[PDB]
């Protein structure tokens, strides 16, 4: 049942830089 | 990005953070005092002592 | 020397509120004067007139000064 | 009974960030010097406070030097006269407080060091009371030596009419009309009650700008730290 | 509140009345002694000479 | 009828707007913690999650959507049978005390 | 081997009292006032000390010394008016804190509630003795009236009043002892506030919903430190606006007149934060009854944990109780205004009705209404 | 009262995100204004009436003082 | 204390007609918004040059 | 510290204010002193730990 | 009072006029000396029995 655990969609809160799921996070961590 | 450069040049270290804050306050005190005094003198132009010292 | 305060009083006594306060004031005046032994004083209507006139006067005056 | 509240005059310093017109302060000090100081007294302010407000240092020291002031014990214990200095408070016209009443009808002239800040209404009162003298209405007789003033509580003042047109000559040369004299002396009295008025307004401007800067930033910090909790998404999965 | 009273509480009250009354007497004597309450002290024999 | 007034008060109270039920809002007096402790496991878990969600909502000053409100006829008094027993036991202890 | 924060004794106390204290996750902005009062207290002490270093508590020099402070001491006027308006802010926050406690059923904390009542009484006493120090007309005559109030108590009466006066009436001795009591009292207030926090911490805090928040506690430091800092910044905004734009907004002008005992000012009213009591004073014709009602108005807060009958701790889910509470608040403002006004026909009857309503809502309307709500909600 | 023996939970999952990944003002005005309006609608019908009747009483008493104060024709 | 007529007046030794608050030989205010007459102090009257006054 | 150029009225008033406040700070510090002492217990004249004989 | 003009005299007023005032004044004056005697003896005790190890 642990596999059924899925994080809900947070895209309503995520900043503009970390919004796409295929763009990493390290490149914009410094800016944020 | 300019913000990223500012961060990982002068914000990462908390001691560098403190130095930045200290110098920023050093300049900000002068800038803010100058601006506020200039505005206040502009509002009351001709109504302060510094504007009438020349007459007497 | 002509005091601007007097001229402000003159032009500001024309306001119709001043007109009613003034006419009420003489309506107190002759009533108190004719009645010999009466304790009534026209200070009430006088104060009404003074308030009505002086609010207007405060609106004006300082511009001329 | 009844009292007439003073109308809200449009003072130069009425504004939220306005300052006393210091030229009018100088003229009002002139008025106090040659009109009010004769019978009225002012103590808490001194010639020293005049510098940097309405008179320059040379003018202030000349003003102090004009008057004569009693000093301490002499070489044998006498009360010798002395030309006043900048560190001297404004002389009191009557030596003992009762002597002021005795010289007058019996009512002592209140000190003006706080009369603007002590009378309910402020300058609008003190101004209007001067420019409010009128013949008493019919049916109310006033005692001999008393004067009718609607704005003064009780409508019976002990003032001889103090301010009338062409009473003094301003050094600047502005007309000496009674309204001008009253306005300038009222501004001077406001300065006397609140010397820090201009500085208070300046600091208030600084405070307004500083808070308009800080409050959004501190609110942003609060939102930043609380956003962990304001975006949490709970879930319940009982077996 | 009405949860009190009844059989058991009344004999508790009766048992503790003597001690409570003695404590009240203690308080009364301590009060009259502490403030030198005249009204009572012009009656007790030997202390009348204090005033 | 009185049930109309009861419905009106239920809607006016607003604890249904938070997804809560009547017994979820009762002040926890000395009897109440004992009553809660005796609750079965499933009811206790549901109660604690509901209260946690209510606190979450009130921290953001928000309410459940209109659909997910505990309707007055669906409200259940899960605590009431246990609270009655706790109160009765306390009354019996008090009566034996006097 | 272990963190100093939770191993050092003083650090341990500070940690489990301000850093790692579990607090409810949904406490509203009203709870912030609990911090503000404390900050106000410090702002009252730290500023107040700086007035004590140029104030001479002597009748011949008290008023002159205060004028010297405001006109000759470098930035002295800032300290003086900051102090006065900060006392006003202290009472504003105190009333809002009591309102929060009454509303969200906080008086179940009992010990904290009673300690709060004691703190409230001490603060009113402190402000009363404080107003006298400038030795103005209103200061002197308000002190005269409030002390003469105590003559109504039976038997001891005048002896107690003259004991407080240190003589036949208020004079130099009264001013000096008022200054000394005023200096000492705020430190007692600080110790009592420490006891208040100690009692509060054992049980946690009451969230707005009124339900136990043991399932949603969060660490204090990351969130509520910055939340209360924002609150303190807002309070500083309001206080600084008052000080730097209308310093004497909440202040009688006549206090700027040296106290002359031979002239009664036309109006004799206490500070704005005492009028609600003073109006109650004006309501009761009997002097002893007036004093008893005046003290009972504040003492009634002790009865609140006994007068709560609704099975819901908070008031968030109780509409009619909410309406009653807001009527009580409006009655409080009505009492304040009535106390401000003199005592004539339009105001006497209004004061009587306001006092009766103020007592009736607390003692009668609120409990019966709670019974009605419990019955209406099937319990 | 320290963390560890606060309460007992089971089967409760809390997802959360870093403060550095979210925007501190997410739809500040888009969603904030409707929420404030809803809260005002919920509270005003209970909070306003006592204050409005206080205003009526204040105005009535303030006007009552003057006419009792005013001159009586006699 | 608006310029009273001390030791004189149409009435007795007191008179203060600035306002409606006049006086009397015993000191009673004839009229006026004065709260009371000239204030009487508690005098434990033994006799002249023996009366106790505060 | 003088509040001027010598010991005068300003210095006297500041000294009075600090003399008033300071003993309360002393009280707080004494409470802290006792707090720190209690975590280890008092020391006996012999120096040896008195844990067995308390 | 805390004014240069009326400081010393005020103290005399405490000793000469206040009911049981000299006792309070000299109690303070000598209690300061007792405080310092006890303080010095406490410091000596700390030095002697090695209580400074805490
Ligand atoms: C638009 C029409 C007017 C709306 C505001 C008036 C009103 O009655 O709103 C009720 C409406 C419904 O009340 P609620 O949010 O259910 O209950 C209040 C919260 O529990 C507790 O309040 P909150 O934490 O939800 O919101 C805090 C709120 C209000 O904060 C406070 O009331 C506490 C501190 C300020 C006291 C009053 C200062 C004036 O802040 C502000 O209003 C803006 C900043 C004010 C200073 C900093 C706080 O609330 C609001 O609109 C915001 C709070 C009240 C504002 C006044
Ligand atoms: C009197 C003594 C001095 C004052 C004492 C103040 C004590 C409390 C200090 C902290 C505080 O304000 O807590 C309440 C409260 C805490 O919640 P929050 O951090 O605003 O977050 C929104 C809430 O979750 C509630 O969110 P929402 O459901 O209302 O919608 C989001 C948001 C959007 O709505 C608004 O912003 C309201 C419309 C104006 C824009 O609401 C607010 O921001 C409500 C507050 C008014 C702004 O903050 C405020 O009331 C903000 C103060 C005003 C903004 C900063 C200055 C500009
Ligand atoms: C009563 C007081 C007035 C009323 C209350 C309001 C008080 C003012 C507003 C609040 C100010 C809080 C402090 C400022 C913010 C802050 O530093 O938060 C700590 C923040 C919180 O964490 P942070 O993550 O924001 O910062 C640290 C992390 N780095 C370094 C990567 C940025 O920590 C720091 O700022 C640490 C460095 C502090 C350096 C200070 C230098 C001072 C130099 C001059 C002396
Ligand atoms: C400490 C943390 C902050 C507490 C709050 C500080 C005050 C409010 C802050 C927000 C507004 C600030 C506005 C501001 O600073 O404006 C400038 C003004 C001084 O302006 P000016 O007189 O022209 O001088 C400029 C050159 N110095 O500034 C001022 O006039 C300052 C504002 C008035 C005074 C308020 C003081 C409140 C805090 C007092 C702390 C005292 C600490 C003492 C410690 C012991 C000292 C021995
Ligand atoms: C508070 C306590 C009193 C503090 C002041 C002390 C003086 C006082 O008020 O009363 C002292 C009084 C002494 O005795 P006394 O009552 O004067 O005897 C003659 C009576 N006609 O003694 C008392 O009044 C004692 C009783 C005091 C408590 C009231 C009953
Ligand atoms: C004017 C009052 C302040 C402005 C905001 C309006 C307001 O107070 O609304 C009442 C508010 C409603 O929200 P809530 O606390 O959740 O109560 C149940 C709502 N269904 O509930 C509250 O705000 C309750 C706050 C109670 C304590 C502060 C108010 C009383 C102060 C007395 C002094
Ligand atoms: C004083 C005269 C009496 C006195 O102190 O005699 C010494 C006596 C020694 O006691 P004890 O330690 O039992 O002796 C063991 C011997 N094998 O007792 C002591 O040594 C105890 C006294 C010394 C330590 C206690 C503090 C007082 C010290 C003297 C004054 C301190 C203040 C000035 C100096 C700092
Ligand atoms: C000249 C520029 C002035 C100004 C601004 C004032 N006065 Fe006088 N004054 C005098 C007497 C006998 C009194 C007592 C009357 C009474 O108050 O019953 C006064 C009073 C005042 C006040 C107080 C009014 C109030 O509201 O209480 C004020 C503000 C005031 N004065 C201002 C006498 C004289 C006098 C000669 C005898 C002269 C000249 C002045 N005054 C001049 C002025
Ligand atoms: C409980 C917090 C306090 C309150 C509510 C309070 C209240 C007041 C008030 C209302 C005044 C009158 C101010 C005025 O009329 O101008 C005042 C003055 C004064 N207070 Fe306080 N005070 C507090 C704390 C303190 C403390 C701790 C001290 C001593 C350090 C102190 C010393 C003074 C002094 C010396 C004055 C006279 C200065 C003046 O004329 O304003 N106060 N206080
Ligand atoms: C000297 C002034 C006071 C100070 C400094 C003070 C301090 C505090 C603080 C810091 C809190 C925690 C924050 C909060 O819960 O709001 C608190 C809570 C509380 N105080 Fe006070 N308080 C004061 C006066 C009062 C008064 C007058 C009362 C009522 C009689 C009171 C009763 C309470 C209650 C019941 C709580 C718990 C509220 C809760 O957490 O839900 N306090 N106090
Ligand atoms: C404000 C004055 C002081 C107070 C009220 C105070 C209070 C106390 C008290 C009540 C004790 C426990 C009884 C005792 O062992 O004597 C104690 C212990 C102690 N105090 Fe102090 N103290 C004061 C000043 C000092 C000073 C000046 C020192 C030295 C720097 C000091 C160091 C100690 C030590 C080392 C102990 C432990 C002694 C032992 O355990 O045998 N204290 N203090
Ligand atoms: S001054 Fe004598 S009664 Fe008004």
């Amino acid at each position: 049942s642990h596999t059924d655990i899925r994080v809900p969609d947070f895209s309503d809160y995520r900043r503009a830089e970390v919004l796409d799921s295929t763009k990493s996070s390290k490149e914009s961590s410094d800016a944020r | 990005t300019l913000t990223a450069r500012l961060y990982s040049l002068l914000f990462r270290r908390t001691s560098t953070f403190a130095l930045t804050i200290a110098v920023g306050a050093l300049f900000f005190e002068r800038a803010f005092d100058q601006g506020a005094d200039a505005i206040y003198e502009h509002i009351n132009q001709g109504k302060l002592w510094k504007h009438i010292k020349h007459k007497y | 020397l002509v005091d601007p305060l007097t001229t402000v009083r003159e032009q500001c006594e024309q306001i119709e509120k001043c007109i009613k306060a003034r006419e009420r004031l003489e309506l107190c005046d002759q009533r108190v004067s004719s009645r010999s032994q009466t304790e009534e004083d026209c200070t009430e209507e006088l104060f009404d007139f003074l308030h009505a006139r002086d609010h207007c006067v405060a609106h004006k005056l300082f511009n001329s000064l | 009974d009844l009292e007439l509240h003073a109308p809200s005059y449009p003072w130069s310093h009425r504004g939220l960030l306005s300052s006393l017109d210091h030229t009018s302060i100088r003229r009002g000090f002139q008025v106090y010097k040659q009109v009010c100081s004769s019978c009225h007294s002012m103590d808490y302010v001194a010639y020293r406070h005049l510098v940097g407000v309405c008179y320059t240092e040379e003018e202030a020291k000349a003003l102090a030097e004009e008057v004569e002031v009693q000093d301490g014990p002499n070489e044998d214990g006498e009360m010798f006269m002395r030309p006043g200095k900048l560190s001297d408070y404004f002389p009191k016209p009557y030596p003992n407080p009762e002597a002021a009443r005795a010289a007058n009808n019996g009512a002592l002239p209140p000190d003006l060091s706080y009369i603007v800040r002590a009378r309910h209404g402020g300058e609008d009162y003190v101004f209007s009371l001067l420019t409010g003298y009128c013949e008493p209405p019919t049916g109310v007789s006033l005692r001999e030596g008393l004067y009718f003033n609607p704005y003064f509580p009780g409508q019976a003042i002990a003032m001889a009419p103090p301010i009338y047109n062409e009473v003094l000559e301003f050094d600047d040369g502005t007309p000496a009309t009674m309204s001008q004299v009253a306005k300038d002396v009222c501004t001077f009295l406001r300065w006397a009650s609140e010397p820090e008025h201009d500085h208070r307004k300046r600091m208030g401007l600084k405070m307004l700008m500083m808070m308009g800067l800080l409050l959004p930033l501190v609110y942003a910090m609060k939102r930043h730290k609380w956003s962990v909790l304001k975006s949490r998404k709970l879930a319940y999965r009982p077996p | 509140l009405s949860r009190f009273l009844g059989p058991r509480y009344r004999e508790l009250a009766r048992n503790w009345i003597p001690t409570a009354s003695m404590w009240g007497a203690v308080g009364a004597v301590g009060l009259v002694w502490a403030t030198d309450w005249r009204l009572i002290l012009d009656w007790v024999p030997y202390i009348n000479g204090k005033f | 009828w009185l049930e109309g007034i009861r419905k009106w008060y239920y809607n006016a109270a607003g604890f249904n707007k938070l997804g809560l039920m009547r017994d979820d809002t009762i002040y926890e007096d000395d009897d109440v913690k004992e009553a809660i402790r005796r609750l079965p496991e499933n009811l206790y878990n549901d109660r604690v999650f509901r209260i946690k969600r209510a606190l979450d909502l009130t921290m953001r000053q928000q309410i459940l959507p209109k659909e997910q409100w505990t309707k007055y006829e669906e409200d259940k008094f899960y605590l009431e049978p246990y609270l009655k027993e706790v109160i009765r036991e306390r009354k019996e202890r008090e009566e034996w005390a006097k | 081997m272990t963190n100093i924060r939770k191993s050092h004794p003083l650090m341990k106390i500070i940690n489990n009292a301000f850093i790692d204290l579990p607090a409810p996750s949904n406490i509203s902005s009203w709870w912030n006032f609990g911090s503000l009062l404390g900050i106000c207290l410090i702002l009252q002490i730290l500023t107040g000390l700086f007035l004590a270093m140029h104030y001479t508590s002597d009748t011949t020099t008290a008023f002159s010394s205060v004028t010297h402070i405001c006109r000759d001491v470098n930035y002295g006027w800032v300290i003086r008016y900051l102090h006065a308006n900060g006392a006003s802010m202290f009472f504003i926050c105190l009333f809002i804190h009591v309102g929060r406690g009454l509303y969200y059923g906080s008086y179940m904390f009992l010990e904290t509630w009673n300690i709060g009542v004691v703190l409230l009484f001490t603060v009113m006493a402190t402000a009363f003795m404080g107003y006298v120090l400038p030795w103005g007309q209103m200061s002197f005559w308000g002190a005269t009236v409030i002390t003469n109030l105590l003559s109504a108590i039976p038997y001891i009466g005048t002896d107690l009043v003259e004991w407080i006066w240190g003589g036949f009436s208020v004079d130099k001795a009264t001013l000096t002892r008022f200054f000394a009591f005023h200096f000492i009292l705020p430190f007692i207030i600080t110790a009592l506030a420490a006891v208040h926090l100690l009692f509060l911490h054992e049980t946690g805090s009451n969230n707005p919903t009124g339900i136990s928040s043991d399932m949603d506690k969060i660490p204090f430091h990351p969130y509520y430190t910055i939340k209360d800092i924002l609150g303190a910044l807002f309070m500083m905004l309001i206080l600084l606006i008052l000080v730097l734009f209308s310093p004497d907004l909440l202040g009688d002008p006549d206090n700027y007149t040296p106290a002359n005992p031979l002239n009664t000012p036309p109006h004799i009213k206490p500070e704005w934060y005492f009028l609600f009591a003073y109006a109650i004073l004006r309501s009761i014709p009997n002097k002893l009854g007036g004093v008893l009602a005046l003290v009972a108005s504040i003492l009634i807060l002790i009865l609140m944990p006994m007068l709560h009958t609704s099975k819901q701790r908070s008031m968030m889910f109780r509409p009619l109780s909410q309406c009653l509470f807001w009527m009580l608040v409006a009655d409080l403002i009505t009492l304040t205004w009535i106390g401000g006004q003199p005592v004539e026909h339009p105001f006497i009857i209004i004061g009587q009705l306001a006092s009766i309503l103020y007592f009736l809502i607390i003692l009668v309307l609120m409990p019966i209404t709670s019974i009605i709500e419990n019955n209406l909600l099937k319990w | 009262r320290e963390f560890g023996h606060l309460t007992r939970m089971r089967h409760v999952i809390t997802y959360s995100l870093s403060p550095f990944e979210q925007r501190a003002f997410p739809h500040y005005f888009t969603k904030g204004i409707p929420n404030v309006l809803r809260r005002t609608r919920a509270c005003i019908l209970r909070v306003a009436p006592p204050f409005v009747v206080f205003y009526l009483v204040y105005t009535w008493g303030t006007q009552e003082f003057e006419k009792s104060k005013r001159k009586n024709p006699a | 204390g608006c310029v009273p007529i001390a030791n004189a007046g149409d009435f007795g030794g007191y008179y203060c007609p600035c306002h409606g608050s006049h006086y009397d030989a015993s000191g009673r205010i004839r009229k006026g918004p004065a709260p009371l007459n000239l204030e009487v102090p508690t005098y434990e009257f033994t006799s002249d040059d023996l009366v106790i006054v505060g």
